[PDB]
């Protein structure tokens, strides 16, 4: 558009030769490639020579002149933001996305009830996890529950643990974090055999220590591990 | 683009208003043509035909 | 008791006025009166 | 003003043809269209190619030029101030976090399940929750689903629903999320 | 106009330059860092917010219907905030 | 001065340009996040915030008026900085006042404690001084066993000691008052 301008206004081409007289060679500077070069020296705030001399050509300039101005404290000042703010994340949030990327190899226990819920899933993640779950069997899938946790410390692994189990490992191990949601939602029920005569007096009895809360008391000082002193203040960083 | 995009308008709008001013320049300078020698119209094509001669870029 | 004539509740009696206007130099704050001087200071002497 | 002071300079109506010695008939480089390129060019900081010479005149653009200099640095500063804050805006992410906000106020569907569950939760969050309800409970504990649609989309309200209804709302109003999960599971039975 | 020649002469603005830089630079920062806490600074408004800071000496009236409602309070900002009033003393729990 | 005029000269110069915009735009956004984190710290004078901010190792004495204080208190902060006083031991309650202030001149530490001590803490050795405000109001008196023929008889005599008004005369000759010119008025702002 510069040269669109360039190419149409009268106030324009001004003869070369000051010191000498008329000379009616006719020259103005302007071509594509000197346009080419203007606009970014302007988006650049340096400026390449060139003054426009139309005031036609003075409103491309200042315009984009203001849209310099605009655009490059606005970059600064975001800028900042991020160096202050800091709003950290490791995010990898649903189960959809976790699932497009396998450094987050899932972390469960072989023969397991995670397994169970993995191997009869009906929602289209839940049932492709399935897919290669079983493919590297060897190592996608852990021994045990402690042995998922080392490797998550170890590796950039990623193991499945049950929602009151996450509350003390995240406890025990305070740089230690829950991902996601709360994909399965079961409850823990006292094992008896099949037909056994040991159920209902087994199920009042929780039911009368649930009456106090007795489980709850006890569920909320066994886990109360460490401190973990949740967020930690901190400090500019150098740019690195 | 929800954040600052309203500055695009502002800057189209200055290539929407350099149009009005450009044609300006040229028709105004065309009557100064059509002052001395010209009469109206067969000034404002003799200039704008060596606009098209273009003085050749490289 | 009878009737609320006159019903309410509970808010809290405060003000804290002090700040109004800054008006005066507010621009020159950031750096100091000691640094504007001897920015000022550096360019005189430099321009020599 | 720069066009005014080039009308009654002593260093302006210098000749033109800075290499000719002679051709003194005067140049006037500050025009007052001149004059608008040359400010507006420092406003935006790119400057145009007639500097000041005429010391009159050198007061003058340099002056405006500690004009400019502040007014894009206090632009950049409020705009590095205003975009610092709303990412410091962090909201509730807890009913723990949203059982202090007082100025946050929530209750729930009238006599529902809630009404049961936070009345006999001996969870110390959910525990302080129903005394908050217990509270405000005239204005809180509206009748119906609705009533607490309408009260959150009309205030400031929190209204602790049940989570097969929120994955509904989001069905059709994106206007409200689901911040954190499901407090409680229970099931939908058919009560014989 | 003039940019200097002679090596001499380019190297005094060269770092003359350089200093300009940065003052230039360090006013836009430390004056974002001034508009910046003044966006942090937030005049209290609930007396949530107000129930952390004792820094102000509030309190009530002695044997109110105002401090009554927050001494059976269960409420989680009235609790602490009459968590200090009896605990302090009449000093700041005033009879009038 | 210097002009690029072929491609090979301007395609450098503009990406160059594009290296130069970054990095003082950088700088002046990195030089405004070490501004903030300077304000945005705490001058913490409030135990509200000595509690908070797990850094200042804060600690008391154990067997004293102030650790059962906050044994007993039912002041949320106070009952959390407890908390912290429970999590910790004899590593931060260490005892006997003596033992604290070598703590708090030599490292982070922080020592609950009371006012006259404080106060005459700030007289001598200036580099110490009272953080914050008096929480409360306890009284220096006599102890005296239960129910013994005495107290009514000491009370007496205390405050006709106090209509003599001895107390503070022999106030200032047992704290003399002392040097330490107050030390700390300044740092809030202004780089220079
Ligand atoms: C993060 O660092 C830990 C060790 O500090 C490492 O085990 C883990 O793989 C890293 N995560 C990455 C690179 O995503
Ligand atoms: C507010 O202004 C009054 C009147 O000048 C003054 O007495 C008071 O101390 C001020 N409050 C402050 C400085 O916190
Ligand atoms: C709520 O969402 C609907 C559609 O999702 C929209 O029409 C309406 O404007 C929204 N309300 C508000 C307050 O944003
Ligand atoms: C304590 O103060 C004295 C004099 O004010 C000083 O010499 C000494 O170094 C200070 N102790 C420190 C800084 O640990
Ligand atoms: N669905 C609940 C009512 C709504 C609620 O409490 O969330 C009930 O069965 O009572
Ligand atoms: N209306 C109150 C007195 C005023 C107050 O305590 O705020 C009462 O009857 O106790
Ligand atoms: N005056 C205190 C003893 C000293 C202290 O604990 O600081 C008391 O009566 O327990």
């Amino acid at each position: 558009v510069l040269f669109v301008i360039a190419r149409f206004s009268p106030y324009e081409w001004y003869n070369p030769h000051p010191c000498n007289p008329d000379s009616d060679v006719v020259e103005n500077n302007f071509t594509l490639l000197n346009s080419f070069w203007f606009g970014v020296g302007a988006l650049m705030q340096q400026g390449s020579e060139l003054m426009p001399k139309a005031l036609s050509t003075r409103i491309v300039g200042g315009i984009w002149w203001f849209f310099t101005l605009i655009i490059i404290s606005s970059y600064t000042a975001n800028l900042a933001a991020f160096l202050t703010v800091e709003r950290m994340e490791s995010p990898i949030d649903s189960a959809d996305d976790l699932a497009k990327q396998t450094k987050i190899e899932y972390g469960a226990v072989e023969d397991g009830a995670t397994m169970t819920f993995f191997k009869k899933s009906k929602i289209s993640t839940y049932d492709k996890m399935w897919a290669f779950m079983s493919s590297r069997r060897q190592s996608v899938l852990v021994k045990s529950n402690e042995e998922g946790i080392q490797r998550v410390l170890t590796s950039d692994y990623a193991f499945l643990m049950e929602s009151t189990t996450i509350e003390f490992v995240t406890q025990r191990n305070c740089n230690l974090t829950q991902i996601g949601g709360l994909i399965d939602s079961k409850g823990y029920g006292v094992g008896t055999p099949m037909g056994s005569p040991y159920r209902d007096k087994i199920t009042i009895a929780i039911l009368q220590l649930q009456e106090e809360g007795k489980l709850h008391m006890m569920k909320e000082k066994w886990w109360r591990g460490n401190g973990c002193p949740e967020e930690e203040s901190k400090e500019a960083s150098a740019l690195g | 683009v929800q954040n600052i995009g309203g500055i695009f308008i502002v800057l189209a709008a200055g290539l929407v208003l350099s149009v009005f001013v450009a044609v300006g320049e040229f028709l105004y300078k065309s009557k100064k043509n059509a002052q001395l020698e010209k009469r109206s119209f067969c000034s404002a094509m003799v200039e704008e035909l060596r606009m098209s001669l273009k003085c050749q870029r490289r | 008791f009878s009737k609320p004539f006159m019903t309410l509740g509970i808010s809290i009696l405060y003000r804290k006025p002090n700040g109004t206007n800054p008006g005066v130099f507010s621009f020159l704050n950031p750096l100091s009166p000691d640094i504007w001087m001897y920015v000022l200071l550096a360019c005189l002497g430099v321009s020599c």
